[PDB]
RNA sequence: CCUGUCAAACUCCAAACUUACAGACGCUGUUUGACGCGGGGAUUCCGGUGCGCGGGGU
RNA sequence: AGUGCAAGAGCAAAAGAUGACUUGACAGUGUUCUUCCCAACGAGGAACGCUGACGCGAAAGCGUGGUCUAGCGAACCAAUU
RNA sequence: UUAGGCGGCCACAGCGGUGGGGUUGCCUCCCGUACCCAUCCCGAACACGGAAGAUAAGCCCACCAGCGUUCCAGGGAGUACUGGAGUGCGCGAGCCUCUGGGAAAUCCGGUUCGCCGCCACC
């Protein structure tokens, strides 16, 4: 399980891209999707790995995150685990940031929007000239590297 | 093009792969097929009739019926529908 | 043989067995095949229908199994040639088969020939051929008397092996009445 | 007429003479010279003129060059000296000018290049030890006569 | 072995190559059979234009026929060394020209199945010589 | 045999890639009716630039 | 190799050659595609059917011209059935 | 299939070669022209009738890899080329980094001397 996020924006991007990326539910830079490592799911953020930052998060990031950046279906209403408990098939935040690394179920699924609205990087982001590989934060990402991004981005 | 015949730009698909030359075998020429079934059209350089407009090679049809013995299938190209009449020589079952 | 822009024919081609022009033109009908086919002291006839890895036959008949009703005559004649074709259509007859077409593979549309008089017992037997009577031997030559007035100019018998010396198209009329007969274990 | 004009690779490649005519002849004498007779194994040295970068070289200036390196290994070594030089590139590629603006801007033949990717060998001398010094200097008159910059590489022979 | 291998003439061709025919009727004579015209193919600059025209008459003499013919003929001819084919084959002089061959060469001449002879069923010169010269006459 | 080179109108080879159909996932439609069909009204048929692949021409 | 002619393509118990017989280069009406990729547009073209009549073959079958892609033309006017 | 008929795929089957095989069984070569039929001339072939002889042919069986071919391994080669991205380099033609794909020739060792279907038959 990744986790997608919009760092370059729509102007002058190919039109099958930004088609891809709105089928992986984001439309927004600074948007983010959490999405599952299959064959078909796969062939996609390849085809947004120039426009996009991704990597599998730490659990523990990934619940700051859902604390943070996660909301409902509809509405204004915040996430935590009072709210989890109630509208989930979880306990707590831990509990889902949980199932969906281990792919067992989606953000749709338990009544949340598919997308992390997330704030700009804290102290910007390394570059979106280049990949991750020459100093740059496009591409795939580490574990470690893909935390400092979405917590820059609280 | 330079001109604009049936046989533009058809020297590639048209033409036998050196080893395939000479005339082809009659079981796949005489083959059975069923109304809705899926076919793939490719004209055979060696059998001369029964062919379709060399621009629908490539394509998978719908059998839905037929004409003598020859049949009749349904494509759409592009956005337009067309039914091409297509002997068994150049039909193959998809899968 | 000589690189890889040589062309090779289908197997059945070089061994020169199968007219695949022939064939083709034959397949068109939709119909199963008599496949007539000969040898030198033999004649058989074949039915065969079209199948996914090959012909399939659903019914046969050879000129040596022509004598398990009564048959001590040669197996490479007329009157073989006929019975056998006779045999075979009526065998046909039981699985199914009501019609055919004349397969007669590289053997030539002679005339009167065995291939024809092969064909003429079949539908005899009640099967549907597209023929040509006048193309058909005559009765009496299918019957075996062209051999028996040869047997004729006699001072050496035309049989090595006893059957008799003046021979017998009758044996011919005794078989085909057996086959025509409802019981026989076809 | 200047080099700028068809150093580069920028046409498709037009060498179809059973559809080109009017090609006009080769000024390159020979591509075998020194003793065409023994083997290039049969020589301690070989050494080797490469291009570094990819260009068309006129058969003017591919004769020219060969030329000023074989007359000095000719002036160097004697007429008939120890030695094998060899150029391993043919002028195939056809050349034309259109020479009316730019209407029928089909250009007539007139002449032919020869298409050489880079780090590749114009030329490969074959030598001995001794005289291993006016084979590199052959190819440093050599490569001035033509449009890329070249390298003198060593293929055999240490000794030194 | 020896008898399934021991050669036999297979015909014999009697022709001559004319140009413009009346010389029919000497074969016919000679020969004791029927004779046929010979055709041309390629305008010929030495008044040959007509391309299906009479040129010459064969005779294809088989079995007996050729061999009746051959007791007379053969004597007429001074046989030489260089005067057979690699396939065991001659020709002489009006020309006659004799092809030999070992007992099954029906496996090349049928319609169904047919094959061509193995190179060591084939004829030798050779073994053609000794088989010829075993008959009446000398060699070289 | 050995030795040195080529091909827009060559090919024993041969991609990336484009492309028909189908299934799966995604997205999308069944009060926002998608897909599709019928009808009314147009404008428009001087384009231009970057990039990739081009063809002609120094 | 040949197959009427550009080029490209097809064909070997043939689509080429020889021989014989035949004149289907037939009458009539269509389906589909092409002309005009997609995407509307005429004449023209082709493949695939049906009905009538014919040629050939033992028969399957082949023949709506010459193996395939060029050799074509509106109304009006004129002549003809 | 101790030798047969009809095929499918249509060289993994081709080319070339070795060795083995047939009493009333088979296929053949073979034997022969009264007939059906046959040759612009030949019962050669086609067609018809027949078993005196043979397994040399063909054909069936087993095997050889020199050539051709099919596939596989390692080598070449993640090279050539390439879909996506870059305020990366180069006067420039052009190159490079990341990303996703990925040859060809050729070398070396293997594989391939057809596989499969229906019917028939000691
Ligand atoms: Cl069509
Ligand atoms: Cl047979
Ligand atoms: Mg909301
Ligand atoms: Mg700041
Ligand atoms: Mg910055
Ligand atoms: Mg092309
Ligand atoms: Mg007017
Ligand atoms: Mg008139
Ligand atoms: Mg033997
Ligand atoms: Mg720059
Ligand atoms: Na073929
Ligand atoms: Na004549
Ligand atoms: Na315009
Ligand atoms: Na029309
Ligand atoms: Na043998
Ligand atoms: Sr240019
Ligand atoms: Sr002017
Ligand atoms: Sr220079
Ligand atoms: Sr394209
Ligand atoms: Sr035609
Ligand atoms: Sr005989
Ligand atoms: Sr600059
Ligand atoms: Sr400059
Ligand atoms: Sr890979």
């Amino acid at each position: 399980m990744h986790a997608l996020v919009q760092l370059r924006g729509e102007v002058n991007m190919h039109t099958d891209i930004q088609d891809t990326l709105e089928m992986l539910n984001i439309h927004h830079v600074n948007h983010c999707t959490l999405v599952p490592e299959t064959d078909a799911y796969r062939g996609m953020v390849a085809k947004v790995n120039d426009f996009v930052a991704f990597g599998e998060p730490s659990q523990e990031t990934l619940e700051t995150v859902l604390a943070t950046r996660a909301e409902p279906l509809e509405g204004d209403a915040d996430v935590d685990d009072e709210w989890v408990a109630e509208h989930t098939d979880y306990d707590d935040i831990s509990g889902l940031a949980f199932a969906l690394l281990s792919e067992e179920t989606t953000l749709r699924e338990q009544g949340l929007s598919p997308t992390l609205r997330l704030h700009p990087p804290r102290g910007g982001h390394d570059g979106v000239k280049h990949p991750v590989k020459e100093g740059g934060q496009l591409g795939k990402h580490d574990t470690e590297g893909i935390d400092d991004l979405l917590e820059a981005m609280r | 093009p330079s001109s604009n015949g049936p046989l533009e730009g058809t020297r590639g698909k048209l033409k036998n792969k050196p080893r395939d030359r000479g005339t082809s075998p009659p079981q796949r020429a005489v083959e059975e097929f069923d109304d809705g079934e899926k076919v793939h059209l490719k004209i055979d350089p060696s059998v001369p009739n029964g062919r379709f407009h060399p621009r629908f090679d490539g394509q998978t049809g719908t059998v839905e019926g037929k004409q003598g013995d020859a049949y009749k299938v349904d494509i759409v190209d592009g956005g337009k529908e067309k039914t091409i009449i297509v002997t068994a020589a150049h039909l193959r079952r998809q899968e | 043989a000589t690189g890889p822009r040589y062309k090779v024919p289908m197997r059945r081609r070089r061994e020169a067995r199968t007219d695949y022009h022939q064939r083709l033109r034959l397949l068109k009908s939709g119909k199963p095949r008599l496949v007539a086919r000969k040898s030198n002291k033999h004649v058989r006839a074949q039915l065969v229908t079209l199948g996914p890895n090959g012909d399939d036959t659903l019914a046969s008949a050879h000129s040596s199994d022509l004598a398990e009703y009564g048959w001590e005559a040669p197996t490479g004649n007329m009157p073989s040639a006929y019975l056998t074709g006779l045999l075979a259509g009526l065998r046909a007859q039981e699985a199914g088969v009501e019609e055919a077409v004349l397969d007669i593979g590289l053997n030539s549309p002679t005339p009167g020939s065995k291939v024809f008089a092969i064909q003429e017992g079949a539908i005899d037997a009640g099967l549907d051929i597209p023929h040509n009577d006048d193309v058909l031997a005559d009765w009496q030559r299918t019957r075996g008397a062209h051999i028996a007035e040869y047997d004729e100019q006699l001072e050496e018998p035309l049989y090595s092996g006893d059957f008799d010396a003046a021979d017998l198209p009758e044996h011919f009329d005794e078989l085909r009445e057996t086959l025509l007969d409802g019981d026989i274990e076809l | 007429k200047p080099a700028s004009m068809y150093r580069d690779i920028d046409k498709p490649a037009y060498t179809r003479r059973e559809y080109i005519t009017g090609i006009p002849g080769s000024k390159i004498a020979q591509h075998k010279m020194g003793r065409k007779q023994k083997d290039a194994d049969d020589y301690p040295v070989q050494i080797s003129l490469i291009v570094e970068e990819t260009v068309q070289l006129r058969h003017g200036s591919l004769e020219a060059s060969r030329l000023s390196a074989n007359r000095h290994l000719i002036k160097e070594l004697g007429e008939e000296g120890d030695y094998k030089m060899t150029l391993r590139k043919f002028p195939h590629q056809v050349l034309r000018e259109n020479k009316d603006g730019m209407r029928a801007a089909f250009g007539k033949i007139v002449g032919t290049a020869a298409r050489v990717q880079a780090g590749e060998q114009l030329f490969t001398a074959y030598c001995n030890v001794e005289d291993a010094e006016h084979v590199k200097e052959a190819f440093r008159r050599a490569y001035n006569k033509i449009t890329p910059s070249c390298r003198i590489k060593v293929e055999r022979g240490e000794e030194l | 072995f020896h008898e399934m291998r021991e050669p036999r003439i297979e015909k014999v061709v009697v022709h001559m190559g004319i140009g413009h025919a009346n010389a029919e009727d000497i074969l016919g004579e000679i020969t004791g059979q029927m004779p046929v015209r010979t055709k041309a193919k390629r305008t010929v600059g030495e008044f040959d234009i007509r391309e299906g025209d009479p040129i010459g008459a064969k005779v294809t003499l088989r079995d007996e026929m050729a061999e009746e013919f051959l007791q007379t003929a053969l004597p007429l001819a001074e046989l030489a060394t260089s005067q057979f084919d690699d396939t065991g084959n001659f020709s002489f002089g009006l020309d006659v020209t004799v092809n030999l061959v070992r007992p099954g060469y029906r496996v090349a001449k049928r319609d169904k199945a047919s094959r061509s002879i193995p190179t060591k069923h084939r004829l030798n010169p050779a073994d053609a010589v000794a088989f010829i010269e075993s008959t009446y006459d000398v060699e070289v």
